[PDB]
RNA sequence: UGUAACGGGGCUAAACCAUGCACCGAAGCUGCGGCAGCGACGCUUAUGCGUUGUUGGGUAGGGGAGCGUUCUGUAAGCCUGUGAAGGUGUACUGUGAGGUAUGCUGGAGGUAUCAGAAGUGCGAAUGCUGACAUAAGUAACGAUAAAGCGGGUGAAAAGCCC
RNA sequence: CCCGGCGAGGGGAGUGAAAAAGAACCUGAAACCGUGUACGUACAAGCAGUGGGAGCAUGCUUAGGCGUGUGACUGCGUACC
């Protein structure tokens, strides 16, 4: 009889912090993507952005198993005549440590306007300090 | 009052005359009469003559007063096209269309 | 159809659907694929079936009480006014006055009357006996029809 | 040369979006007579900058 | 106040008072129905089930209407195999007003 | 007896163009294009009455699985827990209870914990 | 042409070998309605059904039962200026072809029922005629012998007259 | 009568039952081209629909909501012959 769907205006969004120091990249990124999407909430609706705002501080200290620190490569094309650029997991952290969690979450989120909308929710950081003290972002594990 | 005036079978296509008619829309008659003096087009003279009709049309018959009058509904409709033969190279013929427009103006207040 | 057999344009070469005649039924102003011819729609009826149908319909009038059998039925002079007046007493309007001895006086006087028809006892029909709301048969006409149908 | 399949009302419109021509909205006024004209142009009667300079 | 019950081979989370459309019943237009198929009754204290159905719970309801639903069209169409089919359908329902969550 | 067919054809085209009302461009305006859209709409409609039943089950299951994990049990163990306690309540309602009455819902997760 | 040999993210367990209960998962099976085809059933009866099984994907193709259109008989009847056909909307209704009622337009024909006869239903045939789109306000305005200014008439003059 | 070039073309006024019956003249469909009102639409990928579905605009009965137009976002989805 017309089951419940989460109305955007009525969605009460929450703020969280996750310290990614010594965490496994994928196992962090998954649990982030589950939250960002709003799966954990009992009022989950696939067409509405029900998930929570997360702050992922200490992104550079994220851990990876095996030889993936050197062996794991992040390819991307420049959209140019023969422009394929690669960067290993070390080299990626040497330049842009935010990109590692970003890319690891983005692949796990859905693809489309809402998928891009629920990415915006995430807030990755290299340093331990975060300037979102205004929201009282509570600790998550 | 509304007080219509219209040029039917006006020798110009809609698309061209309709370009002028978008300048004057919801504008005061005195301001609208000026624009078409300094709009560098044929259809300006063609559209003006209908408006300048519509104002006299309005003032003599029904409404009176020139100050409070606005061009409420100007619109151009495509009229009957006259078919003509244009002979091309290699023997073949093309049927060109001498297009006409129905220009209406409505001058209300 | 009037028109030449000529191909207006040739088989190939021009970018246009292969035509062979101006008169072809898929073209305008010429053809009608399966044109009608003047034909005879009349169909055979077996004598025994025709007689059997008459015997069937003429017997059903007796059950429905349409068949008004009478003695001598004839107008005085060849005049419609009298015939129209005499059916008022008989309480009839749409009728088939069947008569053995077909009177010209009665005939002429029922030509202008629409709902009345005056057939001869020999000239009864299947459609007529069904069509009219009553059927007035003369005692001689019943005797003739009896012998005719048998 | 030649379109593969016909464009729409929509596209035709999208292209025509820039075809709309602008009005003047910038009429001058002659000092002495008070007649309207284009900037840096003479009037219908024959004035420019409040002085007669034409027959 | 709200209770749960099985009717047209399917269950309805219903409250006391509101109308409920459910699948057609062999009942008159304005008689009454008793559902002893009650699965759950919620209040200050919830009476949930460790067996099939409750125990002494009975949902009493009154039949409101006996109409038909909206016309659902059915279009079957096999591309390029010279086959298509058309079939309308209106499903029969029975509106019931709840008048006793015991 | 020649039969003109202008009255009836129009009525046939106009019927379909009424069903095509709302479609983009020619698909609303032009019979020859509309008729395909109206059929396709029917095919998709026929299909999606099947998928509506699928989607909603997933939607419920996700809600129940979400609401269960707040109380510390997974959907797979929860449903087995309910089955083993001979609970006949469906996903549709469990999902509705999960959203609305959580204090009620909590009792079902305990009822499941027994088994 | 670009990672490009897990579908991707990603994983030392989210891989593999073995066992063990879970759960998800299709139009499959069960639940509750609704319709129809054939077979039994009691023998009801000349067929409704307490029924009662069972079936019901479908190209070529074969067999059933219908809708609608113009015309002929029922009809010199019936409906119609207190508004026909047609056009255009809206609301019901049938399993479908459809049907009914009515708003506006229209301004005079229409036709129940049961029969009869067909120029009886169109999206395709590089179909045939008329109308209108697209490209597009695009190319082009037909010799690279050349125009300039003054006055004239005229609503208006690069082109006409001087 | 009035605007216009004592044009076209219109607005009146009048005739008629009616002039969106005014001679380009009964009816006046569709393609096609417009003017105004409601909603949507300038970080978003594909047969353009379809199941879900917020909001907003109007119709209603109202002290629930149910029609109607619209369709953010989202699962599935490669036209017909
Ligand atoms: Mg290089
Ligand atoms: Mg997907
Ligand atoms: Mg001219
Ligand atoms: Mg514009
Ligand atoms: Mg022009
Ligand atoms: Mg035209
Ligand atoms: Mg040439
Ligand atoms: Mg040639
Ligand atoms: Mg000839
Ligand atoms: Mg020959
Ligand atoms: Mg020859
Ligand atoms: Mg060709
Ligand atoms: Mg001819
Ligand atoms: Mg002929
Ligand atoms: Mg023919
Ligand atoms: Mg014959
Ligand atoms: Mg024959
Ligand atoms: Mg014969
Ligand atoms: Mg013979
Ligand atoms: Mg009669
Ligand atoms: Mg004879
Ligand atoms: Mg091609
Ligand atoms: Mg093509
Ligand atoms: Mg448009
Ligand atoms: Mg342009
Ligand atoms: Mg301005
Ligand atoms: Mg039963
Ligand atoms: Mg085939
Ligand atoms: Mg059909
Ligand atoms: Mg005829
Ligand atoms: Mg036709
Ligand atoms: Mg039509
Ligand atoms: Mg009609
Ligand atoms: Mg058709
Ligand atoms: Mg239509
Ligand atoms: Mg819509
Ligand atoms: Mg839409
Ligand atoms: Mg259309
Ligand atoms: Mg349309
Ligand atoms: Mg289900
Ligand atoms: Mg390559
Ligand atoms: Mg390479
Ligand atoms: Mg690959
Ligand atoms: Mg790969
Ligand atoms: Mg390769
Ligand atoms: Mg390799
Ligand atoms: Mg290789
Ligand atoms: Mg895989
Ligand atoms: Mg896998
Ligand atoms: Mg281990
Ligand atoms: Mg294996
Ligand atoms: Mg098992
Ligand atoms: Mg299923
Ligand atoms: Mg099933
Ligand atoms: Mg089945
Ligand atoms: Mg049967
Ligand atoms: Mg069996
Ligand atoms: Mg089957
Ligand atoms: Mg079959
Ligand atoms: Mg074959
Ligand atoms: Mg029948
Ligand atoms: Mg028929
Ligand atoms: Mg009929
Ligand atoms: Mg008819
Ligand atoms: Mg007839
Ligand atoms: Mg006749
Ligand atoms: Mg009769
Ligand atoms: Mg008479
Ligand atoms: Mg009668
Ligand atoms: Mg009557
Ligand atoms: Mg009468
Ligand atoms: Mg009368
Ligand atoms: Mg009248
Ligand atoms: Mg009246
Ligand atoms: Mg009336
Ligand atoms: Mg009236
Ligand atoms: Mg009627
Ligand atoms: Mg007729
Ligand atoms: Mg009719
Ligand atoms: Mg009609
Ligand atoms: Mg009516
Ligand atoms: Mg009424
Ligand atoms: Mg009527
Ligand atoms: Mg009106
Ligand atoms: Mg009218
Ligand atoms: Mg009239
Ligand atoms: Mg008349
Ligand atoms: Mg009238
Ligand atoms: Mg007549
Ligand atoms: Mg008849
Ligand atoms: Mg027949
Ligand atoms: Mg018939
Ligand atoms: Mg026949
Ligand atoms: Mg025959
Ligand atoms: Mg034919
Ligand atoms: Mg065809
Ligand atoms: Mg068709
Ligand atoms: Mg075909
Ligand atoms: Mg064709
Ligand atoms: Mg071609
Ligand atoms: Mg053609
Ligand atoms: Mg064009
Ligand atoms: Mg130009
Ligand atoms: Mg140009
Ligand atoms: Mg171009
Ligand atoms: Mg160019
Ligand atoms: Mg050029
Ligand atoms: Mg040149
Ligand atoms: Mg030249
Ligand atoms: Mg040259
Ligand atoms: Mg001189
Ligand atoms: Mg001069
Ligand atoms: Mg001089
Ligand atoms: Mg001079
Ligand atoms: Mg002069
Ligand atoms: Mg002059
Ligand atoms: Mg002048
Ligand atoms: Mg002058
Ligand atoms: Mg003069
Ligand atoms: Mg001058
Ligand atoms: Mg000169
Ligand atoms: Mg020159
Ligand atoms: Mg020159
Ligand atoms: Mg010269
Ligand atoms: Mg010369
Ligand atoms: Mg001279
Ligand atoms: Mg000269
Ligand atoms: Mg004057
Ligand atoms: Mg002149
Ligand atoms: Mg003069
Ligand atoms: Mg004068
Ligand atoms: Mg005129
Ligand atoms: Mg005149
Ligand atoms: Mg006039
Ligand atoms: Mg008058
Ligand atoms: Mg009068
Ligand atoms: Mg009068
Ligand atoms: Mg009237
Ligand atoms: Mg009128
Ligand atoms: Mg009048
Ligand atoms: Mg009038
Ligand atoms: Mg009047
Ligand atoms: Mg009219
Ligand atoms: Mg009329
Ligand atoms: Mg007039
Ligand atoms: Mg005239
Ligand atoms: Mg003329
Ligand atoms: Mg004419
Ligand atoms: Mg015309
Ligand atoms: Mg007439
Ligand atoms: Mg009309
Ligand atoms: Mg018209
Ligand atoms: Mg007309
Ligand atoms: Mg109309
Ligand atoms: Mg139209
Ligand atoms: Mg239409
Ligand atoms: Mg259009
Ligand atoms: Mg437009
Ligand atoms: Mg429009
Ligand atoms: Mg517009
Ligand atoms: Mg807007
Ligand atoms: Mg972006
Ligand atoms: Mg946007
Ligand atoms: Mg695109
Ligand atoms: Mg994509
Ligand atoms: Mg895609
Ligand atoms: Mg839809
Ligand atoms: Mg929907
Ligand atoms: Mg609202
Ligand atoms: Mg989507
Ligand atoms: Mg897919
Ligand atoms: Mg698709
Ligand atoms: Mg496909």
């Amino acid at each position: 009889m017309k089951t419940f769907t989460a109305k955007p205006e009525t969605v009460k969004r929450d703020w969280y912090v996750v310290d990614a120091t010594g965490k496994t990249l994928g196992r962090l990124a998954t649990e982030l993507a589950r939250r960002l999407r709003g799966k954990h909430k009992a009022e989950y609706t696939p067409h509405v952005d029900t998930g929570d705002y997360i702050i992922v501080l200490n992104a550079d200290k994220v851990a990876v198993t095996g030889n993936k620190r050197t062996d794991k490569v992040y390819y991307h094309h420049t959209g140019h005549i023969g422009g394929i650029k690669q960067a290993t997991f070390e080299e990626m952290i040497a330049r842009r440590p935010e990109r590692v969690i970003e890319i690891a979450v983005k692949g796990m989120l859905p693809k489309g306007p809402l998928g891009r909308a629920m990415f915006r929710k995430l807030k990755v950081y290299a340093g331990n300090e975060h300037n979102h003290a205004a929201q009282q972002p509570q600790v998550l594990d | 009052m509304e007080t219509i005036a219209k040029h039917r079978h006006a020798r110009s296509s809609a698309q061209k005359v309709r370009l002028v008619a978008d300048l004057i829309r919801g504008k005061k008659v005195s301001q609208a009469l000026d624009i078409l003096t300094y709009t560098n087009k044929k259809a300006a003279v063609l559209v003006k003559k209908v408006l300048e009709s519509a104002i006299a049309n309005a003032e003599h018959n029904d409404g009176a007063d020139i100050d409070d009058l606005k061009v409420t509904k100007i619109f151009v409709d495509e009229g009957p096209s006259m078919k003509r033969i244009m002979p091309r190279a290699k023997g073949r013929a093309d049927r060109i269309l001498k297009r006409t427009s129905h220009i209406t103006v409505v001058v209300s207040d | 159809v009037t028109g030449s057999g000529k191909k207006p344009w040739r088989q190939k070469g021009t970018g246009r659907a292969r035509s062979g005649s101006i008169k072809s039924p898929i073209w305008r102003s010429g053809g009608v694929t399966f044109a009608a011819r003047p034909q005879d729609h009349s169909q055979k009826v077996n004598k025994k079936m025709y007689r059997g149908a008459l015997k069937s319909i003429l017997s059903e009038l007796v059950r429905q009480d349409r068949l008004i059998v009478v003695e001598k039925f004839s107008v005085e002079a060849p005049k419609t006014k009298l015939l129209a007046q005499k059916l008022k007493d008989m309480a009839l309007e749409d009728v088939l006055i069947i008569t053995g001895e077909l009177d010209e006086n009665l005939f002429l006087a029922a030509r202008n009357l629409h709902k009345v028809d005056v057939r001869d006892a020999t000239g009864i029909d299947p459609v007529s006996l069904i069509a009219f709301d009553k059927v007035v048969m003369t005692a001689d006409a019943v005797k003739q029809v009896e012998e005719m149908l048998a | 040369a030649v379109q593969q399949n016909k464009p729409t009302r929509s596209k035709r419109g999208m292209r025509r979006s820039h075809d709309a021509l602008t009005a003047v909205t910038s009429l001058s006024v002659d000092k002495t007579s008070g007649e309207k004209h284009l900037r840096h142009h003479i009037t219908a009667d024959g004035y420019y900058r409040g002085r007669k300079v034409i027959a | 106040m709200y209770a749960v019950f099985q009717s047209g081979g399917k269950q309805h989370r219903v409250s006391e008072g509101q109308t409920v459309r459910l699948e057609k019943l062999d009942i008159a237009t304005g008689e009454t129905v008793e559902f002893a198929e009650v699965l759950m009754i919620a209040n200050g204290e919830e009476v949930k089930i460790g067996v099939p159905f409750v125990d002494g719970g009975v949902i009493k309801a009154e039949v409101v209407a006996h109409g038909r639903g909206e016309k659902v069209k059915i279009v079957k169409f096999r591309r390029r195999k010279h086959y298509r089919k058309q079939q309308g359908h209106r499903q029969w329902f029975t509106d019931v007003k709840i008048t006793g969550i015991s | 007896a020649r039969v003109k067919r202008g009255v009836i054809a129009r009525a046939r085209h106009k019927k379909i163009l009424k069903q095509a009302k709302g479609y983009y461009g020619a698909r609303s305006r032009v019979y020859r294009v509309a008729f395909q859209a109206v059929i396709k709409a029917g095919q998709y409609a026929y299909r999606d009455r099947r998928q509506r039943k699928r989607q909603f089950r997933q939607l419920w299951i996700a809600r129940i699985n979400a609401a269960a994990r707040q109380n510390g049990i997974s959907y797979s163990k929860f449903i087995n827990g309910l089955k083993k306690a001979s609970v006949e309540i469906d996903r549709k309602i469990l999902a509705d209870i999960a959203v609305f009455d959580k204090v009620a819902f909590t009792a079902l997760v305990e009822k499941a914990k027994a088994a």
